RNA sequence: CCGACUUACCAACCCGAUGCAAACUGCGAAUACCGGAGAAUGUUAUCACGGGAGACACACGGCGGGUGCUAACGUCCGUC
RNA sequence: UCCUCCUAAAGAGUAACGGAGGAGCACGAAGGUUGGCUAAUCCUGGUCGGACAUCAGGAGGUUAGUGCAAUGGCAUAAGCCAGCUUGACUGCGAGCGUGACGGCGCGAGCAGGUGCGAAAGCAGGUCAUAGUGAUCCGGUGGUUCUGAAUGGAAGGGCCAUC
RNA sequence: UGCCUGGCGGCCGUAGCGCGGUGGUCCCACCUGACCCCAUGCCGAACUCAGAAGUGAAACGCCGUAGCGCCGAUGGUAGUGUGGGGUCUCCCCAUGCGAGAGUAGGGAACUGCCAGGCAU
RNA sequence: CUUCGU
RNA sequence: GCCGAGGUGGUGGAAUUGGUAGACACGCUACCUUGAGGUGGUAGUGCCCAAUAGGGCUUACGGGUUCAAGUCCCGUCCUCGGUACCA
RNA sequence: UAGUCCGGAUUGGAGUCUGCAACUCGACUCCAUGAAGUCGGAAUCGCUAGUAAUCGUGGAUCAGAAUGCCACGGUGAAUAC
């Protein structure tokens, strides 16, 4: 999984996922999987999509993960009442806005990139799209 | 280095004289010369200046960079200040130590009638 | 609270004292401390006392 | 310099063994005698004298004929 | 473990710019020196900026360090 | 003193003739000499520092400063503000006296002096050399042997680079193996 | 003791290209709030002093949020 | 119970068994004032000495320091060193801020007496915000203010204080 | 009136670094010596005093250069007060305000009083 | 105190 | 699940007022006594490097405070003791 | 009365001699170097008189190579209730 080594505080507020993305353009690779819809990805979904995409392209070329979790999501145990403090940190999500290039890759042709990106996008909760690297 | 260090030693008391609204007697010391100005409480105009680089003060002295040149400029700046009439001024030693030539000019203005 | 609580009494015109605090550990000396006495209306020497 | 804290600094005449004399200001309190000086030292003149750095074949031609 | 907080100290700018202040009246209660003292404005031991003359409050940005000052027009 | 005059004539002439110098204030002049004695053993004993103080007061002319610690280090068992060394700054006629005694009557006596290092120039012309024994100076009685207690001497020069400072030093027939 | 010859490797500081932050800010609104001036409006709507109170278990809806599972006709605030 | 930050929605305020940390002190110098100075961390050179002690120079500019948690501040330094000192002074106090109130806080200036400084000035504690408890009852000291016929006194009061 | 220089400011990076060239009659800086005032927690380095032989080396001032720092539009976008709407843990519409970043570009400051030297 | 099997 | 206590050499156990630990007693190693073991007596000993004086690493694991952490703050792992009630 | 003019290990250089041959691995010489060691823990050995202790010499083996072994003399005790 992906998780920040020594984050500053262990628990953090919920907040909202409002607004659009920042990593809009395909910058490191030639092909990218871009988020169409809003949501948040746990580190398990990110690593599962990475494994499926890597098995698909058989470890040729390079694959960039353009998003890090860095947001602890806490969750209370079972059969516990409300109150008594904030719950223990159980996983780490990444807040994903529309227009966010989640993944990038290069070194592979466009057809195997297309099949790999379907095989990776099947693991994520959000709707995605395939985008190509543009100039300007 | 030697110039920038003296500026902050002055800048402590220059700001206080700016707050109090005092008419400043600003001395300047150099190994060759000495200079004295009386600057108005705002700080944008001066009232009277006297120095050793004036010919009228320099021609009467042995050397323009000693204690006696300081005393002559102090006497001249007190006499010229009372030629205008500026009776109560406040002394600004401008970051120099007081005792050397700044004390000669200050003693000369104090003895010739410039009340600080 | 290990800093003990002392009074210091005027040498003359003794109808006034000041009160303060003093560490008995590091400074076991007297506290002379010339202060103002509003009965004599002058500044006099003062003296430590319990 | 401050007055009494410094030790006394008297001008003495130290005498080298090879024949040089040298008036210095020092604090030893007396006159002083030397052996080696800036002149007449094995390094300062040019007699530095590294050893043979291998006299082996010269030793063989000296020993054996 | 948590649940300890203090009581708020009611800081902030009390007399905004263009207001009319009597002498002694408090202009800014603050912690550091966010606003410095200018003409006819005193700084307390609290770093509280108060009025030393009657007039209009003015905020300015003076100094080489681009820092703020509070002055008073003696009106 | 004498080496000051030897500078002002011969070394100024030489350094005009070997570097192109536009001015006589372009020449490297030697600013100060600092004699540091980093005793370090004052973490427990106190009088050994007061003996090294008299050592630098004898070797040099004037009384030393006692240098305290700048930061505390737990590796060395020193604390913030413990008097861990001693030092002497000497400049003017006193550094010219000390420099003439160093170059003439002390530096042969370093007990197999095979020639000190010329690579010890730090980068801005300042030279630094460390003597291991304070008995090389003639100020020591040798009936009053205390400890080995060497020091380090740093000649600080107004040269810009290594080669200008080395020209200034070797102009004084400095040893330089 | 010098020390050289190379790699399945982990990699600081810098440099450029990417993101993230309630407890980060070299930037920074809209609103809100304070003060000054002007016309119209509103049965003085404002302030102070005095007689009498009640009330101090709130609920839901929008908007900004904490907690919860961005669960609850949940819980706790701000504002209407 | 008190202090700092966030929640807190750019005035103030604002809850929860919300998220994080601290205080129940210290200091006659660590206070006042005058004069002076300016960091951390790297690189290089150098006796022991070494990653890290002291020295010198350059880089760098406040990444340091503040008696103590955090925030705000700080170079005119509020940070660092030295001389002389006791303003850590008495009676007040215009006008404000802040609380339902008890209260708490800031304060120019005025009168007396000082300390530093050549002087203008500065000082009625400390860079600021924590370091604390009301009243009763009683203890010590000073003051003819009262003092149960009268003169005293005891006891009350008032002031300082525990 | 025109250059240079010095003192105090106004303004606070379009103003500051960098790189290069330049100034010495004055002014300034370095400098010479420290009998004396004063000075170093050692040290005439600094502070200070008595002096002008030397130099413009360093520092500073001035000119030049965009490698940076810096300023920076028009348009757009994000946000948002108010009134509506939905496919409502987010958005949209009518209207009002409208950034931050970036881009074109600007850019090696401007200036008030006083005093000195110079040339008109 | 003990002193491996035949 | 909550509270309290403890995790220290090969072992049992001490140092919890922040000043570079293992006191004690076993064990083990070398020597001695013994025909030879056992007991007994002497000198050792936490583990890496140099041949020394030394130097480094050492308190379950991770990180912070502090000039310095076994000691303080904190997270997780484990072992003990108490508790886990009223329908 | 000092690790010292004690001690003489270790090491460098220069040699000699025997021997076909001296590196592994001989003995000695000369110069330089100058280590541990200041009477030795628990324990344990030899000795009753020309003995213990101490000082030298000689021989066998042997081309060369004894601090061992075997012999020989010089000085020469203490104690046994």
């Amino acid at each position: 999984m992906l998780q920040p080594k020594r984050t500053k505080f262990r628990k953090m507020h919920k907040g909202r996922n409002r607004g659009l993305a920042q990593g809009t353009d395909v910058s490191f690779g030639s092909f990218g999987l871009k988020a169409v819809g809003r949501g948040r990805l746990t580190a398990r979904q990110i690593e599962a999509a990475r494994r499926a995409m890597t098995r698909a392209v058989k470890r040729q070329g390079k694959i960039w993960i353009r998003v890090f979790p860095d947001k602890p999501i806490t969750e209370k145990p079972l059969a516990v009442r409300m109150g008594k403090g904030k719950g223990n940190v159980e996983y780490w999500v990444a807040l994903i806005q529309p227009g966010k290039v989640l993944y990038e890759m290069d070194g592979v042709p466009e057809e195997l990139a297309r099949e790999a990106f379907k095989l990776a996008a099947a693991k994520l909760p959000i709707k995605t799209t395939f985008v190509t690297k543009t100039v300007m | 280095d030697k110039k920038s260090a003296r500026i902050r030693r002055a800048t402590r008391a220059r700001r206080k004289l700016q707050e109090l609204g005092a008419t400043r007697l600003v001395v300047h010391r150099t190994p060759r010369h000495i200079y004295a100005q009386v600057i108005a409480p705002n700080g944008s105009e001066v009232l009277v200046a006297a120095s050793t680089v004036e010919k009228a003060i320099a021609e009467q002295l042995k050397y323009t960079g000693n204690k006696d040149a300081a005393a002559a400029v102090g006497k001249a700046v007190a006499e010229r200040a009372l030629e205008k009439g500026i009776k109560d001024v406040s002394f600004d030693r401008s970051g120099f130590q007081y005792h050397g030539r700044v004390q000669a000019l200050a003693d000369a203005a104090r003895e010739a009638g410039l009340q600080f | 609270g290990i800093r003990e609580k002392i009074k210091l009494v005027s040498s003359a015109g003794t109808g006034h004292f000041y009160t303060t605090t003093k560490n008995k550990r590091t400074k076991p000396e007297k506290l002379e401390l010339k202060k103002f006495d509003p009965v004599v209306r002058q500044h006099v020497i003062y003296k430590e006392a319990k | 310099m401050k007055k009494d804290i410094h030790p006394k600094y008297e001008e003495i005449t130290a005498s080298c063994s090879c024949g040089n004399v040298m008036k210095i200001r020092s604090t030893v309190g007396h006159d002083l005698n030397l052996d080696v000086c800036s002149k007449c030292h094995p390094f300062f003149t040019g007699k530095q004298r590294d050893v043979a750095t291998g006299g082996r074949v010269d030793r063989f031609n000296k020993r054996f004929n | 473990r948590n649940g300890r907080d203090s009581e708020a100290k009611r800081l902030g700018v009390k007399r905004f710019g263009g207001e009319s202040v009597l002498a002694g009246s408090i202009i800014v209660r603050q912690r550091g020196t966010k606003f410095h003292a200018g003409a006819n404005v005193g700084c307390g031991r609290d770093h509280t900026l108060f009025a030393k003359a009657d007039g209009k409050v003015k905020f300015e940005v003076k100094g080489p360090k681009n820092r703020k000052f509070i002055s008073i027009e003696a009106e | 003193a004498k080496l000051h005059d030897y500078y002002k004539d011969e070394v100024v002439k030489k350094l005009m003739t070997e570097f192109n110098y536009n001015s006589v204030m372009q020449v490297p002049r030697v600013e100060k000499i600092t004699l540091n004695m980093g005793v370090g053993e004052a973490i427990a004993d106190k009088k050994l520092l007061d003996n090294a103080a008299a050592d630098l007061a004898a070797i040099s002319g004037q009384k030393p400063l006692i240098t305290k610690a700048r930061k505390s280090v737990a590796g060395f068992k020193i604390r913030q503000g413990y008097p861990i060394g001693c030092k002497v700054t000497l400049r003017g006629e006193r550094m010219w006296e000390f420099f003439e005694r160093l170059i003439t009557i002390a530096v042969p006596r370093i007990r197999d002096f095979r020639g000190l290092s010329a690579k010890s120039f730090d980068g801005r012309g300042n030279y630094s050399m460390g003597v291991r024994e304070q008995i090389i100076f003639p100020e020591i009685d040798y009936d009053k042997v205390d400890r080995v207690r060497g020091l380090d001497i740093t000649i600080t020069t107004t040269a810009k680079s290594d080669e200008e400072g080395r020209a200034l030093l070797a102009a004084f027939d400095f040893p330089f193996r």
